[PDB]
């Protein structure tokens, strides 16, 4: 049996109280600065304690009236008419190179952003600054500098470079909304030192799609960060004008002040291939870190090589959302920059669909310095769409290929990695990494309805004190990475299968820390097998019948497989069968005056005291007469007749059909039969001969 | 019915055709429709031997005449697509070749066919008017009933009637490769006769290739190719029930331990994984069996698939695919700021370009400088010690020398009663950007963060003014173009600006003399800024604006930016007298400038960072010492 012994997994679901803090709305993104973690949600801003988890102040900005005339921080609270619209944060951001501030951005005021100062001895008021990032330009109104975010779609990289704040924001924008304001896809935003609005430093300083296909080529943008002087970002598109399928891309750019010089883009993809193929098309999540040790040589590269992390999904036949079919997918940085860089060869490179235009005179008769040029900012510079795309393998071998993941994050522990994977369902769970097998989820209870959101925030100082910062809905939690408990293991497999960081030990009855036994005999090397059932208890020294045994531990405990050729068996001196086909770590099946049994594994052994030796006997039958039809029920009687597992009665080779089978008394139907005359029945246990009263037939 | 033909037509892109001694045009949405009337029997009363279609015109035109008809102009129109007939192309037989269109005229026997018009000798020769669109030619023997044999035509010889023309299949030029994906050639029929569907179709399969998606691979019409590594080339089935089939092709007649690319071309006799565990043969299916074979293409750890990284199957059974990681893949300096220390092995310059013949840099160099009286040609070595770190000469005119790139360890605003000439007012899109100092007759100075563009046709110099556009001295203001800027040493952000013709100096302009290599400057010494630029008054006139700065050290700077900024010897702090007051945007490369005694003289340029003018925080400029003798070096061009 297997589903009575279901109590051997952990407790899939068993509630903790942690650290937590509830919104009112629903959040967008978070920020943490010195013990401070600010969190943006719709209409509203919110400070919340590191430690105490505890809301130090907040700010509204509350149900939005607009008007057709008004600006985005001109004064209308006389307005008397109109839309009731509401802002919502998808770009924030704190800088720190000028001074301690917040820059936030609100989804309805022509996505116009507000600044924010925190005074030296309280460094948490934000009501205290207000301050618009609004520049009216008198020079050319023809383009809004300060009209950034985007309604629509929104991911800002804000980082400092020659001694200015620069703004990389790529901006998914419908094409119905543009007359209304003008604004590009990619564009960078330079800080000005007063603090009051941004320039385009040039023409060629931003990319945006030809105004024909605003309205088709989905382009949404869902990651961006910064390696080796390059800004990526991760962002899904058709793979054609024509295709109307969808793949994600990687988009690297040289960070000069001016603007974008080598724009490059490249196809990734994240397939399971098996012996004698699933293509996961959607990125869902992504985090750069720095890896493992021993993901270091299972990648090939050093402790501090940084390596993306992504979550990807298989897309709809024709459409952007999954199928609730998630995996994770490993890419270091140098592999990708050196297959930009080098490993593409000349032809295969094309002329950006979107921006140049397939009947345009660049892509005619324009070509790359590739092997001789890199990074190199040239006036006349050559955007360039790479058609050969980038393939790796899920490193899970598609464990979860079955659920959708929809956030996740990563931190490192000694020689491991452990991925802090996000479910669709809302589900968290943290999972060492390795390619030397599928990983046991140490913690995989259910948090929340809602999906956890994208933003995830991971802290660990001195690689002691550590946690982890994840929305849900309207919830944030603060969840340490230093585990939970060994409690909820529920086999010496399972508790001795979690990462030595938790102290987790079998303690003669179920996992727990070295300290907590009572009894002293805590374990953490060997796994005594268990017996959970056995079926049946009765067999004779020479009778044999199938004989499942129903129990949890018995594979010999290796670090990842569980042998099965390591245990013996044995009736005392007497050894059972081994069916190693039908025998596991966890059901096993024997084909052999009360008996113990005697299972060693490969590192313990344990002792059941309920086999019996007995042979099942007969005493009467009932009635001796019957018709030639047959037909007739035979209350056949005796002892031991519920040993073993099946009997055969029949009568001169055709079955009398067994009614019921107990152990004192037996019922069959005898069939029609040929010849009327007094016969005896035969009893077959699958080895133990019997004959009994003879039964007559009539005509 | 309603049917499609296309599919027998070739398609070219980018193309038409013009006759020019000759034809109709409709409009219709699919040219597919277009070419499936072509091939229609009694479609078009002439004989379509080709089409255009343009999307933009969304107008449909048959040509009765190929592009190897005498006479005809290609021309590159990107909107016009061409879809010609492949049986004029196809020279061949498929099958019993019924729709052949072949130009021969010839017997197995080498006498002449005789003419379908005229039925001398033979008169079974109304097949002309029998058969409608067969396409039999005036003399070209073809198949009008499709019958088994093959072209057959009569001959004007007498004695025999008719005798089926000897006519090539099309598999005898066809040839084949083992890999298979290097092979593009002109079968488009499957093993069992079918025909490949249009790679540009999507009907009736929904398949995944697309040819713009994926070029370089000879996704063209109907012809096979070998996309997924097959042993031979496959395509769509044109029937919607068949999902694919293989092409019959008969073959083509006539290692190191670096890893270059992912191991696809690679050959390595290792064939242990990370893990140490070997693999098996190729030939040996156990434990568990593997497709491929080597017919398709040892126990090695190669990459048939060209995944990431080679793989063998591992003899551990549980583990279908291993890949020998293991392989090593074909693929700075410190405290020493003298490039003597150390011997760069490096022919490139900062700017990328390569280096010059060494013998010529040696005797320009002992010509130009005689410091001391070794190292290698062509090398990132230097000579001369420089503290900015090694370098190299180089062959451009322009520049003959450039550094190697290895590592190696105004707000409250005062006018000016008077106008200075060692201002410059940099004009970019015909207005003032930045500030620039004046050091000879046509050399100038300031931050590299006021160049948006890297051309010169736009950007412009005006001087000896006092105001903004000098909208007072109109008499002696002076306008130049730029004729070449060059960026200064790694992390130094300043850049040199050479003008299109050099400015004759006067009373008002003025040159500015450099700092001492080695001098340093005493605490508060109090120097003087000027700019045109942002200074928070009302209404700014555009006069020149002056303040007054001083000097103060590294620490009082650092408790100001409480710990914001470590300061280092390549740069110069000073700050204002705790009034709000200093530079701002508008005044970038600006001059800071002080004298020994008398003498004044540049030391400090204003550079942008940390706000405008905070009260009580002094703001930071470069060291002009900290390169002077680099720009002597330089003022050799």
């Amino acid at each position: 049996c297997k589903e009575a012994l279901a109590k051997s997994e952990m407790n899939v679901n068993m509630k903790y109280q942690l650290p937590n803090f509830t919104a009112e709305t629903p959040i967008q993104n978070v920020i943490l600065h010195e013990h401070h973690i600010f969190l943006g949600a719709t209409n509203y801003i919110y400070v919340l304690n590191e430690e105490d988890l505890q809301k130090v102040a907040e700010y509204k900005t509350g149900p939005v009236l607009e008007h057709p005339d008004c600006f985005p921080c001109q004064d209308c609270s006389s307005k008397a008419n109109l839309v009731w619209k509401d802002n919502i944060n998808m770009a924030l951001v704190v800088d720190t190179y000028y001074d301690d501030q917040l820059i936030s951005c609100g989804s309805v005021n022509r996505g116009t952003c507000q600044r924010h100062v925190f005074p030296h001895n309280h460094t948490a008021d934000i009501q205290s600054e207000v301050h618009c990032i609004f520049s009216p330009q008198i020079e050319e109104p023809s383009q809004c500098p300060d009209c950034v975010v985007s309604a629509l779609g929104a991911k800002v990289l804000s980082s400092v470079k020659d001694r200015f704040i620069n703004f990389f924001v790529g901006n998914t924008i419908n094409s119905s909304y543009f007359p209304d304001h003008p604004l590009h896809s990619i564009s960078v935003r330079r800080l000005k030192e007063t603090k009051d609005g941004f320039m385009f430093l040039t023409d060629q300083s931003y990319i945006d799609v030809l105004p024909e296909f605003r309205d088709s080529y989905p382009i949404k943008y869902v990651h961006a960060f910064e390696s080796n002087n390059f800004i990526y970002f991760l962002t899904v598109q058709r793979e054609t004008l024509d295709a109307q399928t969808f793949h994600t891309r990687i988009i690297r750019f040289c960070s000069i002040n001016s603007g974008l010089h080598s724009y490059m883009e490249m196809p990734l993809e994240c397939i399971l291939t098996e012996k004698r193929k699933e293509v996961f098309n959607i990125l869902q999540a992504a985090y750069v870190s720095k890896p493992g040790a021993q993901l270091a040589r299972q990648i090939g590269a050093s402790l501090n090589d940084d390596i993306l992390f992504g979550v990807f999904a298989q897309s709809k036949p024709d459409s952007a959302e999954p199928m609730d079919r998630s995996a994770m997918c490993a890419f270091p940085i140098k592999y990708v920059n050196d297959f930009f860089n080098k490993i593409v060869n000349k032809n295969n490179v094309r002329c950006l669909q979107h921006f140049y235009g397939p009947n345009h005179e660049h892509c005619f008769n324009r070509t790359l310095l590739r092997n001789s040029s890199g990074c190199e900012a040239r006036r006349d510079e050559y955007r360039t769409e790479f058609t050969t795309a980038l393939q790796r393998v899920d490193l899970f071998m598609g464990q979860f290929s079955e659920v959708l993941l929809t956030s996740i994050s990563t931190f490192i522990k000694g020689d491991l990695t452990i991925a802090n994977l996000g479910t669709s369902e809302g589900r968290f769970m943290q999972v060492v990494v390795s390619r030397s097998g599928p990983s046991t989820p140490h913690v995989n209870f259910l948090l929340d309805s809602h999906p956890v959101s994208p933003e995830v925030i991971v802290e660990h100082t001195l690689n002691q004190n550590g946690y982890t910062l994840v929305i849900t809905g309207k919830k944030i939690t603060k969840i340490p990475l230093n585990g939970l408990g060994c409690r909820h293991f529920q086999s010496c497999s399972q508790c001795l299968s979690a990462p030595p960081f938790v102290q987790c030990g079998w303690c003669h009855d179920k996992c727990v820390r070295s300290e907590e036994c009572l009894s002293g005999t805590w374990t953490q090397q060997i796994c005594l097998p268990a017996i959970y059932k056995v079926f049946p208890n009765s067999a004779p020294l020479e009778g044999g019948t199938r004989l499942t045994i129903c129990g949890w531990d018995f594979g010999f405990r290796r670090n990842n497989k569980f042998d099965l050729k390591k245990t013996r068996v044995l009736l005392g001196n007497e050894s059972c069968t081994l069916t190693l086909s039908e025998s596991t770590m966890n059901t096993l099946k024997c084909t052999v005056f009360n008996m113990s049994i005697i299972i060693s594994n490969g590192h313990g052994t344990t002792q059941y005291s309920t086999f019996s030796y007995v042979d099942p006997v007969i005493t009467s039958i009932s009635p001796k007469y019957g018709p030639m039809a047959g037909g007739t029920l035979l209350t056949l009687t005796g002892n031991y007749l519920n040993s073993g597992n099946s009997r055969h009665i029949s009568i001169g080779g055709k079955t009398c059909t067994l009614k019921s089978v107990s152990n004192s008394i037996l019922e069959c139907y005898t069939p029609a039969q040929t010849i009327s005359t007094e016969f005896a029945v035969k009893l077959k246990i699958d080895l133990a001969n019997r004959e009994t009263s003879i039964f007559s037939y009539r005509e | 019915k309603r049917r499609n033909t296309i599919h027998e037509f070739k398609k070219s892109a980018k193309t038409t055709l013009i006759k020019i001694d000759p034809i109709k045009t409709k409009k219709v949405n699919t040219a597919d429709q277009c070419a499936n009337r072509c091939t229609r029997n009694k479609g078009l009363p002439f004989t379509c031997k080709a089409f255009v279609f343009d999307k933009a015109r969304k107008q449909c035109l048959w040509f009765p005449f190929n592009s190897m008809s005498s006479g005809v102009k290609k021309e590159f129109g990107h909107e016009f697509d061409l879809y010609e007939n492949k049986d004029y192309i196809r020279n061949c037989i498929i099958g019993k070749g019924r729709s052949y269109k072949g130009t021969v005229s010839i017997t197995k026997s080498g006498i002449k066919c005789q003419p379908w018009s005229s039925m001398i000798p033979h008169e079974h020769s109304f097949l002309p008017s029998s058969y409608r669109g067969k396409d039999l030619q005036e003399n070209y023997c073809r198949n009008p009933r499709g019958e088994e044999g093959g072209p057959w035509c009569f001959t004007s010889n007498p004695e025999v009637r008719y005798e089926v023309c000897d006519i090539p299949q099309c598999s005898e030029v066809e040839c084949m490769t083992c890999n298979g994906e290097s092979y593009r050639g002109l079968m488009d029929h499957t093993e069992s006769g079918k025909i490949c569907q249009r790679w540009d179709h999507q009907t009736p399969h929904r398949h995944k290739f697309l040819p713009e998606r994926y070029p370089d691979k000879g996704f063209d019409d109907n012809y096979c190719r070998n996309p997924d590594g097959q042993p031979r080339p496959w395509c769509y089935t044109l029937d919607p029930h068949t999902r694919w089939e293989y092409c019959a092709i008969k073959t083509c007649a006539d290692t190191t331990e670096c890893i270059q690319g992912q191991g696809e071309g690679y050959r390595g006799t290792v064939n242990t994984i990370w893990n140490g565990i070997p693999c098996q043969r190729w030939d040996s299916q156990y434990p568990h069996e593997h497709d491929m074979t080597p017919e398709n293409f040892e126990n090695y750890c190669r990459n048939p698939d060209g995944s990431e990284s080679p793989w063998c199957f591992t003899t551990d059974p549980n583990i279908r695919v291993g890949y020998c990681s293991q392989i090593p893949n074909c693929d700075q300096d410190c405290y020493r700021g003298n490039g003597k220390n150390y011997m760069g092995n490096l022919s490139q310059t900062r700017s990328g370009l390569t280096c010059s013949m060494w013998d010529k840099n040696m005797e320009d160099l002992h010509r130009h400088i005689f410091w001391e009286p070794k190292l290698n040609e062509n090398y990132c070595r230097n000579p001369d010690d420089d503290a900015h770190g090694p370098w190299c000469y180089t062959g451009n005119p322009l520049i003959p020398w450039d550094y190697c790139p290895i590592s190696r360890c105004v707000v409250n605003g005062i006018p000016t009663r008077t106008n200075i000439g060692w201002m410059v007012s940099l004009r970019y899109r015909n207005k003032h950007i930045c500030g620039g100092s004046l050091i000879k007759e046509s050399w100038v100075l300031t931050a590299r963060q006021c160049f948006p563009s890297r051309d010169l046709k736009d950007y412009e110099a005006w001087l000896g003014i006092h105001d903004v556009h000098g909208r007072g001295d109109e008499k002696c203001k002076q306008v130049l173009n730029v004729s070449q800027l060059v960026y200064g040493p790694e992390g130094s952000d300043l850049v040199l600006m050479k003008l299109a013709r050099p400015a004759v100096l006067d009373d008002f302009v003025s040159t500015i003399d450099l700092p001492n290599y080695g001098c340093t400057i005493p605490e508060k010494t109090s120097c003087s800024v000027y700019g045109w630029g942002y200074t928070g008054l009302i209404n700014y006139d555009g006069l020149l604006r002056v303040a007054h700065l001083y000097i103060m050290g590294n620490e009082k700077c650092s408790q100001h930016h409480r710990g914001k900024v470590t300061l280092n010897e390549s740069e110069i702090c000073a700050g204002a007298e705790k009034i709000g007051s200093g530079p701002c945007e508008g005044d970038y490369g600006g001059p800071l400038v002080c004298e020994q005694h008398k003498m004044r003289m540049v030391l400090g340029v204003i550079v942008p960072g940390r706000g405008c003018a905070i009260p009580n925080r002094p703001g930071i400029f470069v060291r002009v010492a900290y390169y002077a003798k680099w720009i002597h070096k330089i003022i050799l061009t």
